[PDB]
RNA sequence: GACCCCAGAAAAGGUGUUGGUUGAUAUAGACAGCAGGACGGUGGCCAUGGAAGUCGGAAUCCGCUAAGGAGUGUGUAACA
């Protein structure tokens, strides 16, 4: 079954290859299935992305070469986790609708954290049987109208550098946003073009 | 099954200059000197380059057992490098339970005393191999850097210390006293 | 410090879980040391203390008296960082030299402490000399001869009965 | 924010509940509705599934009104009383209609094959009414 | 109770099965000899596998009936209760005596029978196991757990044969196409093309 | 009072190891045979039981 | 370890090394490492005090897909 799914990847990227003459290569971040199908959904419109083995494309790329050339193009630009979105709808409009949805993504423990989040100091709402977490994670707090309260603003984790499972479970606790990223496209393809 | 040769070669850095007197190494750098003889091992060691200063190890009709020592002698030498290019740090965070452990140093880093470890009477002192230092902290609450050239002492030296703070006739699941070796790196971090 | 905030905040939520509301019949029963609910020190050794000694001392230092010691209470105990080169209190563990600030309960309340102990301990006697002169402290007859963790006792027994 | 967060779901169904549920072991979270609320919740949620029935409920600071997901379990019991593929196929219309899907033919095809608690060969080659459902 | 099976391990003695001449022979430990899906037809089952002995010695009753039993546990546990046929080809029709001493001495040595042990040669096929193709791992998993109670070497085999009869798999299927083969039970009827042709009316027919 | 973070450093060197079902011997959580000549070099393994 | 009788050994093991057999993956990118993902109907049906993939009796499907098992484990009373 597996060279029969590798002969059907073949002619799926063939076939879509040449029925959308705009695609735009996208890189994929840390990037989740959930986020996926949202992706997928929102675009189910318009617009159909795939993504696979860079080894795959640029071998089905370099076999439908000579029926289409100036494909040659996209060859040294299929690298690390990265695909393909077909579109038919201009430029500005699909990077647009792109960046719109970006999910507020929660912090995966263990992950590095590009964003530098300091929690401020609320009524959390939190049952006052959460504090241990507080107390793990080195912050004072007191109770206040019966529930947790946070007397100062306070900083939880720098940029670029890794996260925590206490950390990252107060986080989802608290349920506020952390980082929050998506699939950002590299580079454009418009019928033998090549974008920034 | 004699394999006809086997070899494999190691980049010297542009700082470093290695001498090769027989099978012993001298590996010569900004940290200073680093010797280390080969000679129970039967290998062909040479260097090729006059600028990329390239090293090459090589072992003819070579079995499995002493293919092996190719990459060995490579790694060691590799570790020379690093040892006399940017130095090994060993940072290790003394954890206790309950009683605090006194780690003081003596006389110019050599010594290592181990005073209340688990609570007792019993003064632990470790001397650390030549040429190795040792240092506390002042970043972090409870930790030992070990600076060193030769790795090999640096990590004997940690294991030393390491192997001293024991716990014994005790749940050692349970009894997670002494020192333990958090990181290995480098000074400069270069 | 930290430790004794843990006891405080786990009592607390003790008390808020198995308790009645803040608008109960009891009213507020969340304890703090501001509220000069909580005490410090050690029965075997004779001397304790709370926030209102080190508090209503310090304003004597520096009807109305309540007052006093009841608002300086609130900046004896918290979050609240001190600068004893500044001699005023600040709000900022970051001074404008960039300096961190030891908050001002280990400032003053538990440097004094720690330093007569270290002092004692050491059996430093100047410093022990200049502590007891400098605090005022009125020790006895007996006690001026003894060493250790029992002139501990005495001196600390004497100053935070 | 409707003066309170009550967008919890609650997994009773059938048999009254109660106290012997965990109604009252999560009602101190509003403590509004309690013993009425749970007895007018589960006199609306009688019906709607005899299983478990997890539901989603909103309060308006005394009483709670419900809306009744339509789990795939919960809708087979409940519009049971054979490949009765007509009452899927009118009962796809209603449904929560996203399912990961790109044609409204495939729904039937997935709920087809999760009533298999056989009606699995009509949706393995399935020819007729892919298109008829939207 | 039971002398250690290294006494009697090797065929050091005539054939003394149970007969006339040696009455009150005690019954063997093994009763049932084909377990599984019995019942299966040949054409379920065109996987056999044998456990094919190397040594010329003597197997027990008892240990015959434990490593029936084991290869049965792990065959169910593996491959249901109606997924393997069992049939184990040796059965104990050896008796061995046993001279008990409480006349005294080695007056009067002859033995009154034990037990029952059964005689088998290099390259005897001890068990054979008939399943579906997939299970061969399970198949081969269990006779090598089975080997374990027995004290010679045995050797695992792959039969050519498809199932439990005499035929090679892969002319099994056209030898029942072209009728030289009719299935009934667990094996099959060779019609040879000599006899009665009343016979080959009711076939082709 | 041991922080989780140092928990886990001293897990790594006390705890979380392998153990030869036949001589004991403390082997490194990723070991398939043990190293010591007095069991064969048996493949039969056990990780070290936790305190929980 | 070291020679018929013969003066000593077995089943069972070894990721010590060597030879051999059979099978498989792979430049459409093996394998191992480091790094991402690891989803929706569905917290699938009985089972119950709670078993949401992971105590069990049965079933083994679908769509999104590049892939994700109504699940190989660790774990929770169940979750996580
Ligand atoms: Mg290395
Ligand atoms: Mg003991
Ligand atoms: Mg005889
Ligand atoms: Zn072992």
């Amino acid at each position: 079954d597996r060279a029969t799914w590798k002969s059907n990847y073949f002619l799926k990227i063939i076939q879509l290859l040449d029925d959308y003459p705009k695609c735009f290569i996208v890189g994929a971040d840390n990037v989740g299935s959930k986020q996926m199908q949202q992706i997928r959904m929102s675009l189910r419109g318009k617009a159909v992305v795939l993504m696979g083995k860079n080894t795959m494309m640029r071998k089905a790329i370099r076999g439908h070469l000579e029926n289409n050339p100036a494909l040659e193009k996209l060859l040294p630009h299929i690298r690390g986790n990265v695909g393909f979105v077909f579109t038919k709808e201009d430029l500005t409009e699909i990077r647009d609708m792109l960046l719109a949805n970006k999910v507020p993504a929660a912090a995966r423990a263990g992950a590095i954290a590009p964003c530098e989040v300091t929690v401020p100091a609320q009524n959390t709402g939190l049952g006052p049987e959460k504090t241990s977490f507080f107390q793990a994670l080195g912050i004072t707090t007191k109770i206040s109208r019966g529930t947790i309260e946070i007397l100062s603003d306070v900083q939880l984790i720098k940029t670029g550098d890794k996260v925590g499972a206490s950390e990252a479970t107060l986080l989802n606790m608290l349920n506020i946003s952390p980082f929050s990223f998506g699939l950002v496209i590299q580079q454009v393809f418009d019928n033998g073009s090549i974008y920034n | 099954m004699k394999t006809i040769l086997s070899n494999q070669t190691v980049d010297i850095p542009e700082n470093v200059d290695i001498t090769l007197k027989g099978r012993t190494v001298i590996v010569k750098g900004p940290r200073g000197t680093l010797r280390r003889d080969f000679n129970h091992i039967n290998v062909e060691l040479s260097l090729l380059g006059k600028k990329k200063k390239r090293l090459r190890v090589d072992k003819w009709w070579g079995n499995r057992k002493e293919l092996a020592t190719v990459r060995t002698i490579c790694s060691h030498v590799q570790n020379m490098i690093k040892g006399v290019t940017l130095g090994f740090r060993y940072k290790m965070r003394s954890v206790y339970a309950h009683f605090p452990i006194n780690v003081v140093i003596q006389e110019n880093g050599s010594l290592v005393e181990i005073r209340n470890f688990l609570g007792e009477k019993y003064i632990r002192r470790v001397r650390m191999r030549p040429g190795v230092a040792c240092s506390v902290s002042q970043a972090q609450k409870d930790e030992l850097i070990l600076e060193g050239n030769d790795i090999e002492l640096v990590s004997n030296s940690a294991a030393l210390i390491q192997q001293a703070t024991t716990v014994k006739n005790k749940d050692i699941r349970k009894f997670l006293d002494g020192i333990y070796v958090s990181e290995k790196g480098t000074v400069q971090q270069a | 410090y930290q430790t004794f905030q843990r006891i405080v905040e786990n009592v607390n939520v003790i008390i808020s879980t198995y308790g009645e509301g803040e608008s109960g019949p009891m009213g507020n029963i969340m304890i703090d040391p501001v509220l000069g609910t909580v005490g410090f020190g050690s029965g075997l050794h004779g001397w304790a203390f709370t926030l209102k000694q080190f508090a209503e001392m310090y304003v004597a230092k520096f009807a109305e008296r309540a007052k006093k010691v009841e608002d300086m209470m609130k900046k004896l105990w918290g979050d609240r960082y001190f600068d004893p080169a500044n001699g005023k209190f600040s709000k900022s563990a970051t001074s404008p030299e960039g300096k961190k600030l030891p908050r001002t309960f280990c400032q003053l309340i538990l440097d004094p402490i720690f330093k007569v102990f270290d002092a004692i301990m050491n059996f430093k006697k100047e410093e022990t000399a200049k502590l007891i002169e400098k605090l005022d402290i009125k020790l006895d007859s007996e006690d001026k001869d003894k060493e250790g963790k029992p002139l501990l006792k005495a001196v600390m027994r004497r100053w935070l009965p | 924010p409707n003066e309170i967060k009550v967008v919890y779901l609650r997994c009773t169904g059938g048999e009254v509940g109660a106290t012997s549920a965990l109604a009252p072991k999560i009602g101190p979270l509003g403590l509004s509705p309690k013993k009425v609320g749970d007895d007018i919740a589960k006199a609306t949620g009688d019906w709607k599934g005899l299983r478990i029935t997890v539901k989603l409920t909103i309060q308006n600071r005394q009483a709670q009104i419900e809306v009744v997901p339509s789990a795939s379990a919960l809708i087979i019991k409940a519009l049971k009383e054979i490949t009765f593929d007509e009452i899927v196929n009118i009962a796809r219309q209603m449904r929560h209609r996203s399912l990961a899907r790109e044609l409204s033919g495939t729904i039937k095809e997935i709920l087809g094959t999760a009533q298999s608690v056989h009606p699995h060969d009509i949706i393995d080659d399935i020819n007729s009414g892919a298109v008829e459902c939207p | 109770g039971r002398r250690p099976a290294r006494c009697y391990r090797y065929c050091k003695n005539k054939p003394y099965p149970k007969s006339r001449f040696c009455r009150g022979v005690p019954d063997a430990k093994i009763r049932i000899f084909d377990l599984g899906r019995k019942k299966a037809k040949v054409d379920e089952f065109p996987l056999g596998g044998h456990m094919v002995s190397d040594e010329y010695e003597q197997l027990s009753s008892e240990a015959l009936e434990a490593a029936r039993i084991c290869a049965n546990k792990y065959m169910v546990k593996s491959c249901g209760r109606d997924g393997f046929h069992m049939r184990v080809r040796l059965h104990p029709f050896h008796v061995i005596r046993i001279n008990k001493m409480l006349q005294t001495g080695m007056r009067g040595a002859f033995g009154k029978p034990q037990g029952t042990v059964a005689r088998v040669h290099i390259g005897q096929v001890i068990m054979s196991i008939r399943t579906k193709l997939q299970n061969e791992e399970h198949v081969i998993e269990a006779l090598r757990r089975a080997k374990f109670k027995f004290p010679g070497r045995q050797k695992i085999h792959i039969s050519k044969k498809w199932g439990f009869t005499k035929f090679n798999a892969d002319e099994f299927e056209d030898m029942v196409a072209k009728k030289c083969l009719i299935p009934d039970g667990c094996g099959v009827k060779y019609v040879p093309s000599h006899g009665p042709l009343d016979k080959w009316r009711v076939l082709h027919s | 009072i041991i922080e989780p973070s140092l928990r886990q450093l001293a897990q790594k060197y006390n705890c979380d190891k392998m153990i030869c079902r036949k001589c004991y011997a403390r082997l490194h959580p990723r070991a398939v045979n043990c190293r010591k000549k007095k069991c064969g070099h048996t493949n039969n393994l056990r990780p070290k039981k936790k305190v929980k």
